[PDB]
């Protein structure tokens, strides 16, 4: 989960074409490799307002709490018993 | 008391250990089995679970944990669960042939341990786990219980006194590790016979998810003799924290190979030299002796001569009691091709669950297999040594455990040999 | 020794196997000793009592318990292949087991291997061509004191020496049955120079039983 932990600054993807000569992915937008990376939501929302980039936030999406137990695996009664192990 | 050994027939209590006597209810109940049972399951569980816990009773399955407290995490109110005691009669131990004289010619003793075990603990049924190899052993014991029920003994009203208790048993499939108790739990709900992770003990979930003692079938069958002959009795035995009688299986290289039972802290020594004929070709031919069964360490010639066969003396020998076999090998030895044979066991007794094991032992028998022939160089000793230490500790279960301490015992006392194995390969094959 | 399956024409989903209603009656002798709610707890006893009606398991006996016992048919499967008594292969009619593992080995197991391999004229792990011996060598069987010993189908054969399991060998093909114990002159497990222990008789009822009980 190391990769989860920042926030990142993209754009929207632009036209990719074929190289006629070589079959290369000849581009146009300079802005295409352009990943910002940011501690917190706050600082990339006011560097994309100082910038004047339209932006879209998406929130970060957690992993909700799981409750786990070893012992679950062979209940007496209940349908968590492993079938096989 | 100083010196240990010597012990009496009356204060025996395995009589009927050799089949010399009726095994059947006839032939128990003249030796002293089924008396006073009503009695003794009539004074309530806390009354057994005293007198176990007073006589200082061990598991005799070969880990030593103490029987009383072990049993006594059963003795809590039920929440809708049946409890179950359940007796491992697996017994896949080399070296290890006890559990086989008890079940095949003292049965009823065990199913009268199992009954007044079942009461201490509050158990609905008992779940004989025998080994499927065990097959005329196993009809032996559905005899015993057969005449057990018709006579009122165990069951409905269980010898007259209100308590209702089962004896079921199961029969293994040809797996050492389900003598393990979380697999072979496993192998009675009709799964693969691999361990579970402790927590939970099967003293919260067991059998079925139902609260569980697995126990073995010595330390269930001597607890009607420790009910009616006492704790002091069983406790008048052996070291202090080493208390009762303990059935000993010498086989390998001496002259009488037996099954015989003898008090707790007696000297190795004196055991071999007196109830097996002693080592072939006196005591000076002694080489090694493996204490208690594959899994424990060895310990060689100069360590057995003052050592006493109890759990703690043999954990000072930095070795243990374990199963209590005593597996001799003497100077006619090839003592490298004994434990590679063993850790050749090792792989195929492993279930495959867990990376350590399943990897691991495999690992070491392709090194022991090398170390046989002396195909290797001395820097590799020490180096399975440290796959030795990879996977004790680091397994689900102790056959992890079981598989690292022969290679540890063996590079302990025996690393010269393996070095000069090795360098006569090296001079003789370049 | 391999554990995947591949159908053959004698072993398949169509070989034909059922079980005889004696053998219904005893699975349900088997499933009645499990709890209401846990039928996959006679998985191991009634797969074995399908090794015992056949004496070997294609995978028709296997689903079959995996039918009558409405588990799954892979969690069968697992069980066939974790365990080594159940014989995935037709074996001969005498399924000799050599143990071989270290209190065994001390006391000579490997003379008693080569006897069987000399004398049946196959070497571990194959048949005779009369499909009557199956010779492997397998680990501990719990018989340490009693080294060398096999196992035949049933049978411990105990103390052995080569003539003893020539013999033993002898008189299966010629249609008997042997005696189940040790070929030495003991009988079960004493020391074998007379008896150093349980030599007085046993005391009986009462004797050493404590106050208050
Ligand atoms: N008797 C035989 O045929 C064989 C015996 N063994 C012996 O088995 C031993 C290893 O077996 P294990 O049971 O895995 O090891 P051991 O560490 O766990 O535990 C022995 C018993 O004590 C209980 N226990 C231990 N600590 C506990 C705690 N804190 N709370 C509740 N219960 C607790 C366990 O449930 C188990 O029943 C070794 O000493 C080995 O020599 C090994 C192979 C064959
Ligand atoms: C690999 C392995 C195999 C075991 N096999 C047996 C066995 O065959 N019989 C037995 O009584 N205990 C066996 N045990 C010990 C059990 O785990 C358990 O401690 C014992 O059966 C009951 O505990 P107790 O000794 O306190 O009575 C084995 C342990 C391990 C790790
Ligand atoms: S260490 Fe070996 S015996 Fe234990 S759970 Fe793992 S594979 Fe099984
Ligand atoms: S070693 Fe062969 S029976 Fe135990």
């Amino acid at each position: 989960v190391n990769n989860t932990k920042k926030w990142k600054m993209e754009f929207d993807t632009r036209e990719r074409w074929e190289n006629p000569l070589m079959g290369w992915a000849s581009t146009a937008d300079p802005l295409s490799n352009l990943v910002l990376t940011f501690s917190t939501k706050e600082d990339a929302i006011a560097f994309a307002e100082k910038n004047g980039w339209s932006y879209d936030v998406e929130e970060r999406k957690v992993p909700k709490p799981k409750s786990k137990s070893y012992g679950a695996n062979f209940s007496w009664n209940k349908r968590t018993r492993v079938s096989t192990k | 008391k100083t010196s240990f050994g010597s012990l009496k027939d009356e204060d025996r209590i395995f009589t009927n250990l050799y089949g010399r006597h009726d095994w059947r209810l006839k032939g128990a109940q003249s030796r002293g089995d089924w008396y006073k049972t009503k009695e003794i399951l009539l004074k309530g569980p806390d009354w057994i679970l005293g007198e176990v816990k007073t006589s200082g009773l061990r598991g005799r399955g070969g880990a030593g944990f103490p029987t009383g407290l072990k049993w006594s995490f059963m003795n809590k109110p039920s929440d809708g669960r049946p409890k179950y005691l359940v007796v491992n009669a697996d017994e896949g131990e080399p070296g290890t042939c006890k559990d086989r004289e008890i079940i095949r010619h003292d049965p009823h003793k065990l199913v009268e341990g199992c009954l007044v075990g079942g009461r201490a603990m509050g158990a609905r049924a008992a779940y004989i786990y025998i080994r499927g190899e065990f097959y005329n052993e196993a009809s032996n014991l559905q005899v015993a219980i057969r005449e057990a029920y018709e006579a009122g003994l165990i069951g409905k009203n269980a010898c007259g006194s209100g308590y209702d208790f089962d004896v079921f048993v199961v029969r293994g499939a040809g797996a050492y590790i389900c003598g393990e108790e979380t697999a072979l739990i496993e192998s009675i709900e009709g799964k693969q016979g691999k361990p579970r992770l402790k927590p939970p003990f099967p003293a919260d979930v067991g059998v079925f998810g139902c609260p569980t003692t697995v126990a073995n079938v010595e330390t269930v069958a001597v607890s009607p003799t420790i009910c009616r002959r006492g704790g002091a009795w069983f406790a008048s035995f052996g070291r202090e924290r080493n208390s009762g009688t303990k059935l000993f299986n010498i086989s390998g290289h001496v002259n009488n190979p037996c099954t015989v039972e003898e008090e707790m802290s007696v000297p190795l020594k004196e055991l071999i030299e007196k109830h097996a004929g002693g080592v072939t070709g006196g005591w000076d031919n002694l080489l090694a002796v493996i204490p208690g069964g594959s899994s424990t360490p060895l310990i060689p010639k100069s360590v057995c001569e003052t050592v006493l066969m109890d759990f703690d003396a043999l954990i000072q020998a930095q070795t243990g009691l374990g199963t209590a076999a005593v597996i001799v090998m003497d100077r006619s030895t090839d003592i490298v091709k004994a434990i590679a044979r063993l850790i050749e066991f090792y792989k195929h007794e492993s279930c495959g669950q867990c990376t350590p094991c399943r990897e691991g032992v495999d690992w070491m028998n392709k090194v022991m297999a090398r170390f046989v022939r002396g195909d290797a160089r001395p820097a590799e000793i020490d180096s399975l040594w440290e796959i030795s230490k990879q996977i004790e500790g680091h397994t689900i279960c102790a056959l992890g455990d079981g598989a690292a301490w022969p290679v540890q015992g063996l590079i302990r006392h025996f690393r010269p040999e393996l070095e000069e194995r090795m360098q006569r390969f090296a001079q003789q094959h370049q | 020794a391999l554990f995947v399956h591949r159908d053959t024409p004698k072993n398949n989903p169509e070989t034909p196997f059922d079980f005889t209603p004696e053998n219904y009656k005893r699975i349900e002798a088997i499933v009645k000793n499990y709890p209401e709610g846990h039928k996959a707890a006679a998985v191991l006893p009634v797969l074995d009592l399908a090794q015992r009606q056949n004496g070997w398991l294609p995978i028709s006996a296997m689903n079959k318990v995996a039918e009558i016992l409405q588990v799954p048919p892979m969690r069968v499967y697992e069980v066939a292949t974790f365990y080594t008594m159940y014989n995935r292969k037709p074996v001969g009619k005498y399924h000799i087991q050599v143990c071989t593992t270290t209190p065994c080995m001390l006391r000579n197991s490997d003379s008693i291997l080569e006897a069987i391999q000399k004398k049946l004229g196959i070497k571990v792990g194959e048949t005779t061509p009369d499909k009557l011996f199956t010779l492997i060598e397998v680990e501990c069987l719990g018989a340490c004191v009693n080294a060398p010993m096999v196992q035949i189908n049933d049978n411990y054969y105990e103390d052995l020496t080569p003539k003893d399991i020539e013999e033993i060998i002898d008189e299966l093909k010629a249609g008997k049955i042997p005696k189940p114990g040790p070929r030495s002159g003991r009988f079960s497990c004493e020391p074998a120079g007379g008896l150093t222990s349980l030599t007085e008789p046993p005391k009986g009822p009462g004797f050493g039983v404590q106050a208050g009980l």
